[PDB]
RNA sequence: GUUUGACCUCAAAUCAGGUAGGAGUACCCGCUGAACUUAAGCAUAUCAAUAAGCGGAGGAAAAGAAACCAACCGGGAUUGCCUUAGUAACGGCGAGUGAAGCGGCAAAAGCUCAAAUUUGAAAUCUGGUACCUUCGGUGCCCGAGUUGUAAUUUGGAGAGGGCAACUUUGGGGCCGUUCCUUGUCUAUGUUCCUUGGAACAGGACGUCAUAGAGGGUGAGAAUCCCGUGUGGCGAGGAGUGCGGUUCUUUGUAAAGUGCCUUCGAAGAGUCGAGUUGUUUGGGAAUGCAGCUCUAAGUGGGUGGUUCCAUCUAAAGCUAAAUAUUGGCGAGAGACCGAUAGCGAACAAGUACAGUGAUGGAAAGAUGAAAAGAACUUUGAAAAGAGAGUGAAAAAGUACGUGAAAUUGUUGAAAGGGAAGGGCAUUUGAUCAGACAUGGUGUUUUGUGCCCUCUGCUCCUUGUGGGUAGGGGAAUCUCGCAU
RNA sequence: CACGGACCAAGGAGUCUAACGUCUAUGCGAGUGUUUGGGUGUAAAACCCAUACGCGUAAUGAAAGUGAACGUAGGUUGGGG
RNA sequence: AUGGUGAAAACCAUCUAGUAGCUGGUUCCUGCCGAAGUUUCCCUCAGGAUAGCAGAAGCUCGUAUCAGUUUUAUGA
RNA sequence: CGUGGAGGUCAGUGACGAAGCCUAGACCGUAAGGUCGGGUCGAACGGCCUCUAGUGCAGAUCUUGGUGGUAGUAGCAAGCGAAACCACAGCCAAGGGAACGGGCUUGGCAGA
RNA sequence: AAACUUUCAACAACGGAUCUCUUGGUUCUCGCAUCGAUGAAGAACGCAGCGAAAUGCGAUACGUAAUGUGAAUUGCAGAAUUCCGUGAAUCAUCGAAUCUUUGAACGCACAUUGCGCCCCUUGGUAUUCCAGGGGGCAUGCCUGUUUGAGCGUCAUU
C-alpha cells in the first residue's frame, strides 16, 4: 500500500492500540447484586443459570435460590402548593361542606371546576391540616 | 466470487455481542417476550410458530396497558389480528403466566 | 547498501594509496640530502613481527640421555600389521639413525614384555612408527632404562641428493625453552655423535615455532664469506606431544587444542 | 504459554520491536544482574546499568576480569567497560563491546531515582 | 397633507456570525453507458440494469414501521444468511435467463408532521448585550413570527367534559463502580566437567512453574536479560449506565388508567388514462421518465370466485443484524523465501526513458567484535611484496557457502583430410586390500556371584528377584583369570 | 524436405472451482445429511443440538381420478448352494 | 470500445489473460496388456451420430463353447 | 524413486562439524535413485508411518543472468575494439531405389 | 621431439547457482471511524558542526515549550553535567507554540518572485513625507445588521 508504506518508515510512530483483551472480559454495570454474584469464568447463559434467572424467553435454537431471593429483598421496601392550600381555607370557610354552593360560587372557585375535583383537594386539605 | 471463512469468526462475533448485551441489560434476558402464532398456507398451517407482537387485544386481557407492556419487555404488534380463538387463549396464557414470573424493580 | 558501499570504499582506497605515496615520494626526496632522517624513522616505526613479539643437570645427560661413550643400539620397531610405506620410511631411519634393528613385531608382547627383552639384548632405545591410513603419521622414541619417551606428528614428506656412506653432522636452532632443549637432549643422544667433517652432510633440527623441520644438505665453501647448499634426504615436520616420564607412566607437557588459543608461548 | 491475546508470539514482529526500539525501551533490556552479595543487601535480581557504577564480566573471553563501566553504548546494545580493552597493532586501545546480560554488578552507583527504584521493586537500601 | 408616515420589494457594506468547494474512494447511494465475445450473418436474446466517465455520502450507506404478503385452525417494519430452487416463469424453448410468498435463523424499536382555534391574553424562537456554576443558564433589549411559532393529536385512533371518596411524579452537584489513555511492581543455576574463539552444546547435579508463548545475549537458554502467567498499586480523561452521598423539590403542575356523556378534519398537476423511450428472464408493459388530459370521500389502492379478504398512497425520522482489495490499529498462516513474494526486503514508484499522457528496473548476507591489514618495501598513479588482527581472511568492504558454461598455467595422454559412443582387453597412472589373532580338549593354581554357615529385602506361585557378615578349597570347571 | 538447437545455471506448462455423472471405500439404513445457525470450548480447532429443509421411502393418467393377495405376494421349468 | 495525451494523421492507459476452423513446447523409472487404419445414414465438407479392433467389472457357466483347417454328405 | 512444507515417530543426526558443493574414490538398487569414504565448508538437518502441493525439464526463433567461438578480425574519417552468425564436421570417385546426399559401403588417398 | 590442436586431471580465474538465513511481501481474521477555508492531500524553496536518499521540520527550521523516564549521544569531530536532580538524551509522550513559497487557493492579475488598497502603527520636527513592524481586503449562499432606493401599495382636514 501507498499510505501504509509510509507510517511504516516515519519516525512518527503509529497509535498502537491494544484493545483484544476487553472485548472478550466485558463487566457488568447495570446491577450491584448480580455485580456481586457473577463468575467471569462462566459464559453469559451459564451464569443466569447459576443465579436463577432466565436468559432467553423462546425455545432457544440448539442444545445444553441464593440470589434471586436477595432481589426480592429491595422489593419489600406529594404534597399541594401554598395558593392551592390558601385558596381551600377560604371555601372551607365559607360554606363548610356544600360543595354544590362551592361550585355554584364565583368570587372564590374562579376556574369553574366540577365537584368531584373540589371535594378531591379538600379531603387531601384534612389530611395535612383539620 | 464470496468465500464465507469468517462463519468462526463471526459467530465469537455474535456471541461477545449477547455479551455485552448481558452486560448492560443486566437482569434482563435480551430479548422481548414473542407471541405464539399460527403460521399462514396449507402447508404449514399445522405448525405454530413464534410470532412479532401480542395484540391490544391479548394485552389488554391479560391485565396490562400497551405502552405499558413495552416497558415491561413484551413485543407488541398493532397491525396482528384476533381472528382465531385457541390462538389467543394461548397468548393470555403465556402472558399472565409472564407476570407471575416478572419482579419489576422499583424508581427509587 | 552494498551498491552504496562498494564505490564509496573503492574510492577511499584509491584514495588513501595516492596519499599513501605522494607522502612517501616526499618521503624520498628528503632522504636524498640527508641519510639521518631515515635513521630515525627506522627506529621508532617497527616492522613488529611474531617472534618479536612472543609472550615469553650434568648427571641428567647421562641418566637419562645417551652420551659419548657407547655405540647406542636403537631399537626399530612398526605398529601391527603396518604396510609398505611404514617399512619405505624404516628404510629412511634406517640411514640416518647409528645402530638400528629393524623388528618386525608379531601380536602380543605387549610393552613390558618387550623392555624384558631389550634389557637381556642390551638396547638403549626404542623408537615406533605408526599408520592410521597408508601415510606414516606418528613417531614415538623412548629411552629404555627409566623411560624418558617423546611422541611426535608428522605432516610432511616430500621426495634427488643421494648421500654418501659418510656420518652427518648435527645442527640445531632455537631451544631456548627448557622443554625445547629436552628435546634438543633427544636428537643429541639418538643421532650419532661421530661428525667426519669430510664427507660434508649436515642434519638439522630448526624450530622457529613448535614445529621442528629436519633437514639434510651439502655445503661448499667460497672464500668470499659464503656457502652453498642442496637439498638432500626426507622433507619432515615434526610436533611434540606426552613426555610420559615413566616408561609409558605419567605426562609431562601432553598439547591439548586449549594451546594455539595463545597464538604465543612456543614450548 | 501464551495466555492473552494482547501479546504476539511471532518472530518477525518480535525482531523488529527490539531492532527499531528507543533509547528508553533500551534501558531497560540492557539490564544487569547483582552478584549474590548485593542481592543479599538489596534484595534484588536485576538492575538496569549506568555509568559511574562497577562491574565484574562473567562470560566470555574477558572471564573474571573487573572494571568500571564508561558508557553505555545504546545502539550498539552494548557497555564498554574501562581498563577492559582490545589494544590494536599501532599500539592505540579500543574498548570491547560486551553484553550486560553476560556482566554483573559489583558496585552500584546510587543517585536519588536510582535509590527510589531500588525501593519501588521490593528494596532495602 | 404639493408635507409626513406605514408596509412590501429591490439594495448595500473590507459590518457580525456562519457555511459550500478540494483530497481520499474498498464498500454504499444516484446519473450516464460501450465493444471484443454467445446462438451461423447480427436488430432483440447476449457481453451488460457491466468497464470507463459524472455526481454525492458515511462508519457503514441504503432500506424501513405497510395504500404489504396471502387464501390458510392467517402472517405482520426493514436488512442479511440457510432454504424454497435451478422451481414458477420467460427465452427463432435454443447460448439459456432466473425470482418471490411461506419455513429455519441472525438482529430486533419504534415513532414525528400535515390535518378542526392558545384565542381568558405567541404560551415559541433568533440575535445583541449584561452576568453566571459556559458543549450552556438567567435578566434586559432587538428582531422573526399571526401568510402561524409553542402546548395538546397521528387511526393502535383521538379530543371535550363528568364520575373514580382512583394511581404515578422533577432537577443539580459530591465520592465510587464502569469505559478510554497511560505509568509502575510481581518466580527460579550463570552450580561443576568435557569440547569450542565464544556455551546458549554434550554430561553430571538442582530449582520455578496460573511463567517450558516469543525475542535478545559471541552456536539449540523455562531457570542470564526483556518479556510471558497470575495478581497488585496508580495518574490523567470520558460519562448518565447505577451505587451510594446530599443540596433543592410547587404549580389549584404534569400525566396514566376504567366507566359515562358530546364530538370527531388523515396529504392532487397526485391517483389514473393514451403514447413515445428506457428497465427486466417479468408472460396481466413490471418499474421509471418524457408529453396530452386529468379524479373521488358510507372514499381509494391491491388480490381471491356474484361477493369477500386485505391495507390507507401522493410527507418525514430511526439504531442492530449486512457490505468493505481504502484508512486507522491489531492478531494470525499446512503461504513465498531474493529470476519467489507487491514493481520495490537495499539512496524504489527511486535511477532512468519518453514533447507529453505515461512507461519504469537492477541491487539482500565480512566477522562475535572492524580487531577494515599498523609498520617496512616495490610504483607519478593503478596495484603488489614482506609483516600482522581473527577461530577461519582457505571471511577481505571485488567481502558466508562459491556450482556449471568459459579462461589461463602446470602435469599426463592423443593427433597422416573428423571427434565423442558400445562390446573386450592390454599397457601407463592410480586407489582399495583386517588396532583379524583365535577355536577346542586336558593340567597347575589363584579368585568370585562357587561350596558352606548366618541373614536381610521386593513381591506373586514356583520353575521367583535383589542384596550382607564369616569361613573354605585337601574335589571341582561352577565361572573367570594365569 | 522444413522448423527448433552457440554453451551453461535458474525459472518454466493438464492447475483450481462449480455444475453433473462413473466406479471403489467408509458410515448408517427406509431412512439419511451436526458445522444457516444456537450452546460450549484449553478458542478460526474440537465437542453437543432445537426447529425446519434437502433427497429417498407406493404407483397407474391428457383436463376430471383411482390404487396394487385368486396367492408359501404363483403355476411350471431351470437355476450357486 | 471507453477515457486521455500530442499534433504543418498519431500515441498512452484500461475493457482484455479479447476471441485461434491453429503454431511451437509440455518435466521421473520399471513392469504388464496393446490397437486401429474403418462399416452404414445423419448429407459429406467441419464436428460428430454408430459398428469394428483393445480393456474394465458383474452374471451363467467350464464346457462339448468353438476354429482363417481337412473329410464325407446334399445342389447349381 | 525424488522435491518444498504439515501431523506423528525414531528420548534420530549434529561446532568432536548439520546443510550444500566438488571428487582419476567405494558399495547397493534392472532403473528412477539411495548409501558410504576423501576434500571443501560453517548451522541446521534426515530415515521411518501418514498428509499436502506453486513438486521432477534438453528443446518452446522460451524468460532471466552469465560465458565462448567469430577476433585481436571488420573497424578508429604501435594502441583501442564489435556485431551478424554458430547441432556438429567440412578431400575426390563410384553405389547408396524415392527430382535426399554431408555422416554410410567400396576405392583413390592423407604428415604438423 | 618441441610448438600447435584436442581430451583428462590439478591449481588458479570468471560467474553467482545451490544451501542456510530474513526489520520484506501475500492472504485470512478481529476491532475502531480519525482529512480540508482554523486552510488538507500534493508541489517547491530551505533548515543539522560535518549529509545522498529516507525520515523530521519551517527564519522558533533533523526543532521550541509541556509531561514522563532518569544520565547519555556516538560514522567522525567537538561541546557538556554539579550526576543525591528542574535533568544528559537523533529518548518516550504530546494537549501549547511557530508554521517559508504555493496548492480547493482566497486583494488585482497573468506564465508579472509585478499591481495595490485599508486598518493598527515604532521610528526618521514629523503638519509635509520616508522607513520598519502586524493584521486583513476571493466567490456563492443562510441568519442578521444598516444606510438607502423604488408613481410597488396604502393612509393623510
Amino acid at each position: 500500500s501507498v499510505r501504509k508504506r509510509k507510517m511504516n518508515r516515519s519516525s512518527v510512530g503509529k497509535a498502537t492500540r491494544r484493545n483484544k483483551d476487553k472485548q472478550r472480559k466485558i463487566n457488568i454495570q447495570s446491577n450491584p447484586i448480580i455485580a456481586a454474584n457473577w463468575d467471569y469464568s462462566l459464559t453469559m447463559a451459564q451464569n443466569y443459570k447459576k443465579l436463577g434467572l432466565r436468559a432467553k424467553l423462546q425455545t432457544p435454537a440448539g442444545g445444553k435460590e441464593t440470589e434471586v431471593v436477595k432481589k426480592l429483598e429491595e422489593l419489600a421496601s406529594r404534597s399541594q402548593s401554598e395558593r392551592e392550600e390558601e385558596w381551600l381555607e377560604k371555601l372551607y370557610k365559607k360554606h363548610g361542606d356544600d360543595y354544590k354552593k362551592m361550585f355554584f360560587d364565583k368570587k372564590l372557585n374562579i376556574y369553574q371546576q366540577s365537584e368531584g375535583d373540589l371535594k378531591r383537594r379538600l379531603l387531601r386539605w384534612k389530611k395535612r391540616n383539620g | 466470487v464470496k468465500v464465507h471463512f469468517d462463519q468462526a469468526g463471526k459467530k465469537v462475533s455474535r456471541r461477545n455481542a449477547r455479551a455485552t448485551r448481558a452486560a448492560k441489560i443486566a437482569p434482563r434476558p435480551l430479548d422481548l417476550l414473542r407471541p405464539v402464532v399460527r403460521a399462514p398456507t396449507v402447508k404449514y398451517n399445522r405448525k405454530v410458530r413464534a410470532g412479532r407482537g401480542f395484540t391490544l387485544a391479548e394485552v389488554k386481557a391479560a391485565g396490562l396497558t400497551a405502552a405499558y407492556a413495552r416497558t415491561i419487555g413484551i413485543a407488541v404488534d398493532h397491525r396482528r389480528q384476533n381472528r382465531n380463538q385457541e390462538i389467543f387463549d394461548a397468548n393470555v396464557q403465556r402472558l399472565k403466566e409472564y407476570q407471575s414470573k416478572i419482579i419489576v424493580f422499583p424508581r427509587n | 547498501n552494498k551498491l552504496k558501499r562498494q564505490e564509496i570504499f573503492a574510492d577511499i582506497k584509491h584514495e588513501k594509496n595516492k596519499e599513501r605515496h605522494t607522502m612517501r615520494r616526499k618521503r624520498a626526496k628528503e632522504e636524498r640530502e640527508n641519510p639521518e632522517l631515515r635513521e630515525q624513522r627506522l627506529k621508532e616505526n617497527v616492522t613488529q613481527t611474531i617472534e618479536n613479539t612472543r609472550v615469553y643437570e650434568d648427571d641428567l645427560m647421562r641418566y637419562f640421555n645417551s652420551n659419548s661413550n657407547e655405540p647406542p643400539k636403537i631399537f626399530l620397531t612398526t605398529n601391527v600389521n603396518a604396510k609398505k610405506s611404514a617399512y619405505e620410511f624404516a628404510n629412511i631411519l634406517i640411514e640416518i639413525l647409528p645402530n638400528v634393528t629393524f623388528v618386525k613385531r608379531k601380536f602380543g608382547y605387549k610393552l613390558k614384555e618387550i623392555s624384558d627383552i631389550c634389557i637381556k639384548r642390551n638396547f638403549t632405545d626404542i623408537v615406533i612408527i605408526n599408520e592410521d591410513k597408508k601415510k606414516v603419521t606418528g613417531l614415538t622414541f623412548i629411552h629404555l632404562p627409566e623411560g624418558p619417551t617423546f611422541y611426535f606428528k608428522l605432516s610432511s614428506f616430500v621426495e634427488h641428493g643421494r648421500p654418501t656412506s659418510h656420518i652427518p653432522e648435527l645442527i640445531l636452532n632455537n631451544f631456548q625453552t627448557r622443554l625445547g632443549q629436552t628435546v634438543g637432549r633427544l636428537f643429541q643422544s639418538i643421532l650419532p655423535q661421530n661428525p667426519d667433517i669430510e664427507g660434508r652432510q649436515v642434519i638439522t633440527l630448526h624450530n622457529q615455532r613448535d614445529y621442528i623441520f629436519f633437514r639434510r644438505h651439502r655445503y661448499v665453501f667460497k672464500d668470499n664469506e659464503r656457502v652453498g647448499l642442496q637439498e638432500l634426504g626426507p622433507q619432515f615436520t615434526l610436533k611434540l606431544k606426552r613426555l610420559q616420564r615413566g616408561i609409558k607412566e605419567e605426562t609431562e607437557w601432553e598439547h591439548k587444542p586449549e594451546m594455539d588459543k595463545e597464538k604465543k608461548k612456543f614450548y | 504459554a501464551k495466555q492473552s491475546l494482547d501479546v504476539s508470539s511471532d518472530r518477525r514482529k518480535a525482531r523488529k520491536a527490539y531492532f527499531t526500539a528507543p533509547s528508553s525501551q533500551r534501558r531497560v533490556l540492557l539490564s544487569a544482574p547483582l552478584s549474590k552479595e548485593l542481592r543479599a543487601q538489596y534484595g534484588i535480581k536485576a538492575l538496569p546499568i549506568r555509568r559511574d557504577d562497577e562491574v565484574l564480566v562473567v562470560r566470555g573471553s574477558k572471564k573474571g576480569q573487573e572494571g568500571k563501566i564508561s558508557s553505555v553504548y545504546r545502539l550498539k546494545f552494548a557497555v564498554q567497560v574501562d581498563k577492559v580493552t582490545k589494544e590494536k597493532v599501532n599500539g592505540a586501545s579500543v574498548p570491547i563491546n560486551l553484553h550486560p546480560s553476560k556482566l554483573v554488578i559489583t558496585k552500584l552507583h546510587l543517585d536519588k531515582d536510582r535509590k527510589a527504584l531500588i525501593q519501588r521493586k521490593g528494596g532495602k537500601l
